[PDB]
């Protein structure tokens, strides 16, 4: 359990992908070039994790770059770490998706499948000990949710004992009022039920609210959305990527935090909240960033932890703190909010710690939630779904493509079974 | 002589055993090179000889990862193992029971048959192993049951042993440790002939309480298990007349066959910082032999009843002394024996003072006791551990991923069966 | 049969072919198999060009299909703001109700078309009205914990 291949897909993914990338660089002393230019030994530790050791004292991410636009590929390129993605995984075709899920899974994704089964292949087997892959997309697109799908399962089926994990990024119309959009999502969540071990529910709709009503930014742009996706995926890898216990490996986090493998479906959080450039937070303690953690203003999902239960609860922190302080307030949480945990899985709480935080800050701590409150976000996108399928509007775009009108169906009768699914749980008692 | 091979499974077992055999060597007079100067037999037992006058361990060390043996394999005593017998896979079971027992473990399972063979042909007259393995990880829950399965074949009439670590929510790691270690004990029950239960919550305690370390890590409680260790193996390594080998263990501690789980209690346990304590008396440690607080199992003996009772010493210890420590203690506290078995008390004295470990916690002192007992108040472990067990596998929580690696859901319910028929037969000795 | 190219004309935003086939007696009011007219697709497509001549040339601005849907409904879901103005101003029923109970304030509201919510509220949407499931507007608003929507419909 060593080396994870990343791969990215779509618009969103590709440019939430960069970000993860410019920030996990920072953190480990890595230049736009792949020189190390750190001071400290913790950032070799795990750093063929994610990165491949290349002939000089440089490093290569091991990243796969996918998009059906060959736009994307440019804006990539234009970025401060553009150079350091090898020009071999670059994957980018003719045409783009258009917001069409059936064009990026059956027609014009299906086609450009099998260039990037080669490129992983190529990745893959110079691991010394693959451990399993993630997935950066969206899914009210066309191509990180259409071929992002179908690219799972092709990989799933040739390395089934491997883990597959995914950072979703779940549409809103607050930020994108494209209203074929819960068409893709739909369609995408009965794929991610049956092909992926760990998927984290990055919502929109929740990104936007912190920065529009907590970071008080009338006009959140992208970047805005991104600096909240990138902190929070800095900070759910950072044990995969230092010297670390709790899980240090994918197939461990998925033991402790997967009852069920229908229920895989994470509720992100992290405190505190800082905007871009703004290093406004300072005065940050232990018993406030255990508060803030449970908190629905710092939830990464628009979903209200209050609603639900805790089946388990990951908690990550970073900086210079006390262990002892760090038990006692993890425990104290446990027994104030008893009520919002099950009690039929004793001690599904696990508590980390990492010295180093990330940049700009000191203090640091990153949620890692599996709660029956999730289907709020599951319900929200259902009823927008069934608004639009009962009156048929644009399911010619879909079957034109090869689709079957059954395939609506059976993917709306999924999330309402998973919905069905989170209830049931939620309302279970240990008796 | 006859030899003894001791057997370290997963990280809980090698680092114990790492602690231990540096422990042993303090106390026979073994540099790290193995050489011993002209001493003067009984240590044989333990440690082979070379022809360069090497004295080199008995012992296995198997990890289905490397992590954990590689520091074995570079740290202060790399140099006293032999490198063959320090076992390593590539991944580990992931705190899954069936992957240590029916996937993962099987591929190393032969390789390791192979190498106890090599030192078993060594041996001039072998009389049986010792196991040390953890309850909750999926190596020392899986692969150690697959290991003393195959032991039980290969080795029909040699004694196995156990020293078990019992999981605590303090330093636990898994939330499916309660599920491994009821597998794990089915499936041993009936291999093993002793088995000495470590609750890692009473070393946690005693480490905050006796030694005032605020958050013990693995180094303290580890410390502390090798200094209780040694006491029940010095009359294996060291001249005496009780527990002389491993069938006189049965004998004097296992009435019956299902039931060989003893409670040790061990004592003085005190600060080093408090280096100029005053000595305690014998009738003073003894009577602390029958406090909860010092016992390695968290339970209440006042609340069972007694089969057996050793008491080890070591030190200044003067036998006129301790038959007046029993008489007293036999009068004045509410110790009830079973109405089949004797009232005796064993008694065996070493007058070594115990020997420190530079850089412990332990002060140094002239005489300690370590007291073997078979009480049925160890049950309490059992219920403790059972109802953990229960309250998830009602939901059939994380069932998924043991039947996923090859085990069969009806397992887990021939393995909780069998420990509530494990819970009545002590209800059925001491009601 | 001119009504069916006029369907299609209204579905790809023909604005030169829609003129030529109501030239030639094409009805205006013809329906296909679902019963959508020609100012359905129109106003479900999003061209505003032919949803105006189409009302000035007998165009039923409160035609249902089989669902019950009128092109206020098709509006109001897909979101084109310009098109529900228009509507409005030909007289369409802003608490028309289809065969799911759902009126052109609950489609907006679901699919967070917040503008042209506000636009139905000034034209007299009403907000007591109820679904086949008892929720109204604000219902939704609070179900899905939707604190922008939930203030729109408190003025
Ligand atoms: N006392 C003590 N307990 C330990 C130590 N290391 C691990 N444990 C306990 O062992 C349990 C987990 O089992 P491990 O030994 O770590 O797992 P493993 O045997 O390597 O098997 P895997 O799951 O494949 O990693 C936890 O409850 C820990 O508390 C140790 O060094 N000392
Ligand atoms: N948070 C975030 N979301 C994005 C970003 N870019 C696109 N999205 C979302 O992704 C959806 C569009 O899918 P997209 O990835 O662009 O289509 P694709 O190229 O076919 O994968 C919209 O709902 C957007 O809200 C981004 O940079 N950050
Ligand atoms: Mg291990």
């Amino acid at each position: 359990m060593r080396e994870i291949v990343h791969i990215q897909a779509g618009q969103c993914g590709n440019q939430i992908g960069a970000k993860f990338w410019e920030v996990i660089s920072d953190e480990h002393g890595i230049d736009p070039t792949g020189s190390y230019h750190g001071d400290s030994d913790l950032q070799l530790e795990r750093i063929n994790v994610y990165y491949n050791e290349a002939t000089g004292n440089k490093y290569v991410p091991r990243a796969i770059l996918v998009d059906l636009e060959p736009g994307t590929m440019d804006s990539v390129r234009s970025g401060p770490f553009g150079q350091i993605f090898r020009p071999d995984n670059f994957v980018f075709g003719q045409s783009g998706a258009g917001n069409n899920w059936a064009k990026g899974h059956y027609t014009e994704g299906a086609e450009l499948v099998d260039s990037v089964l080669d490129v992983v292949r190529k990745e893959s087997e110079s691991c010394d000990c693959l451990q399993g892959f993630q997935l950066t997309h969206s899914l009210g697109g066309g191509t990180g949710s259409g071929m992002g799908t179908l690219l799972i399962s092709k990989i799933r089926e040739e390395y089934p004992d491997r883990i597959m994990n995914t950072f979703s990024v779940m549409p809103s119309p607050k930020v994108s009022d494209t209203v074929v959009e819960p068409y893709n999502a739909t369609l995408s969540v009965h794929q991610l039920v049956e092909n992926t071990d760990e998927t984290y529910c990055i919502d929109n709709e929740a990104l936007y609210d912190i920065c529009f009503r907590t970071l008080k930014l009338t006009t959140p742009t992208y970047g805005d959305l991104n600096h909240l996706v990138s902190a929070t995926m800095s900070g759910v890898t950072t044990c995969l990527r230092f010297p670390g216990q709790l899980n240090a490996d994918l197939r461990k986090l998925a033991v402790n935090m997967v009852p069920f493998p229908r229920l895989h479906f994470f509720m992100p959080g992290f405190a505190p909240l800082t905007s871009r450039g703004s290093q406004q937070y300072r005065a940050l303690t232990v018993p406030e960033l255990t508060q803030q953690m449970f908190d629905s203003k710092n939830m990464m999902a628009a979903c209200d932890p209050r609603h639900g239960r805790y089946l388990t609860v990951a908690a990550i922190f970073r900086g210079r703190m006390s262990m002892k302080e760090v038990d006692e307030q993890m425990l104290n949480v446990q027994n104030k909010n008893s009520s919002y945990f099950v009690e039929w899985i004793p001690n599904n709480v696990k508590t980390a710690v990492c010295d180093i935080p990330p940049r700009g800050l000191k203090m640091s701590a990153t949620f890692i939630g599996n709660s029956t409150a999730i289907q709020e976000l599951f319900k929200r996108i259902s009823e927008q779904f069934t608004a639009m399928f009962r009156r048929k509007a644009f399911l010619h775009w879909y079957t034109g493509e090869g689709m079957d009108e059954m395939e609506f169906t059976e993917a709306e009768s999924n999330m309402n079974d998973l919905v069905s699914e989170y209830q049931q749980y939620q309302d279970a008692t240990a008796d | 002589m006859r030899e003894c091979i001791s057997i370290h499974v997963g990280q809980a077992g090698v680092q114990i055993g790492n602690a231990c055999w540096e422990l042993y060597c303090l106390e026979h007079g073994i540099q790290p090179d193995g050489q011993m100067p002209s001493d003067k037999d009984s240590f044989n037992t333990f440690f082979s000889e070379t022809g360069a006058g090497k004295h080199v361990p008995r012992a296995v060390f198997v990890d289905l990862e490397p992590t954990v043996i590689d520091e074995v394999r570079t740290g202060t005593y790399r140099q006293l193992f032999h490198p063959e017998q320090l076992i390593t896979g590539k991944e580990d079971a992931a705190n899954n029971y069936a992957r240590g027992h029916y996937t993962i473990g099987k591929e190393i399972i032969d390789l390791v048959l192979d190498r106890i063979r090599k030192l078993a042909d060594q041996c001039t007259g072998l009389q049986g192993f010792l196991v040390f393995h953890s309850f909750g990880g999926g190596t020392g829950s899986g692969f150690t049951s697959l290991l003393m399965e195959r032991l039980s074949v290969d080795y029909g009439k040699k004694s196995k042993l156990e020293f078990s670590i019992y999981p605590a929510p303090q330093v636990s790691t898994a939330v499916v440790e309660p599920y491994n270690s009821i597998l794990t004990t089915h499936t041993t029950l009936e291999h093993s002939d002793c088995a000495f239960m470590v609750d890692n919550e009473a070393i946690y305690d005693i480490c905050r309480r006796n030694l005032d370390i605020e958050r013990p890590t693995y180094t303290n409680l580890n410390r502390l298990i090798s200094q209780i260790v040694s006491s029940i193996t010095a009359s294996l390594r060291f001249d005496g007349a009780l527990n002389v080998d491993l069938t006189e263990f049965q004998t004097n501690l296992v009435p019956y066959p299902r039931i060989h789980f003893p409670l040790a209690t061990y004592a003085p346990v005190i600060s080093a910082e408090k280096a100029y304590h005053e000595q305690l008396s014998v009738a003073e440690i003894t009577n602390a032999c029958f406090e909860p607080a010092n016992q390695m199992v968290k339970c209440d003996p006042r609340h069972g009843k007694y089969m057996a009772c050793c008491l080890l010493y070591r030190g200044d210890v003067v036998p006129k002394d301790v038959n007046a420590a029993i008489a007293t203690i036999k009068t004045k506290r509410s110790i009830q024996f079973v109405d089949w078995c004797p009232t005796g008390f064993k008694v065996g004295i070493n007058y070594q003072p115990p020997t420190v470990v530079p850089g412990g916690d332990l002060a140094k002192v002239q005489r300690a006791v370590c007291m073997l007992s078979n009480t049925t108040a160890i049950a309490e472990a059992w219920a403790r551990l059972d109802h953990k067990f229960d309250l998830m596998y009602a939901k059939r929580a994380f069932v998924h991923w043991y039947v996923g690696e090859g085990m069969e859901e009806g397992e887990f319910s021939e393995a909780r069966e069998d420990m509530a028929a494990l819970e009545k037969d002590y209800e059925e000795v001491g009601v | 049969d001119l009504g069916k190219k006029l369907l299609e004309a209204a579905r790809a935003g023909q604005d030169d072919e829609v003129r030529i086939l109501m030239a030639n007696g094409a009805d205006v009011n013809a329906t296909d198999a679902s019963g959508l007219t020609p100012l359905h697709l129109a106003a479900t497509y999003g061209h505003l060009e032919i949803v105006e001549v189409l009302l000035k040339h007998g165009a039923d601005v409160n035609a249902i299909d089989i669902m019950g849907s009128t092109p206020l409904h098709l509006a109001a879901l897909i979101g084109h703001l310009e098109i529900v103005e228009v509507l409005l101003k030909h007289g369409a029923d802003v608490n028309a109700v289809d065969t799911w109970g759902d009126t052109p304030l609950h489609l907006a509201a679901i699919m967070g078309h917040l503008e042209i919510v506000e636009v139905l509220l000034k034209h007299g949407a009403d907000v007591n009205a109820q679904d086949k499931f008892g929720k109204t507007a604000f219902d939704i608003s609070i179900d899905n914990g939707n604190e922008d929507l939930a203030e729109i419909l408190q003025k």
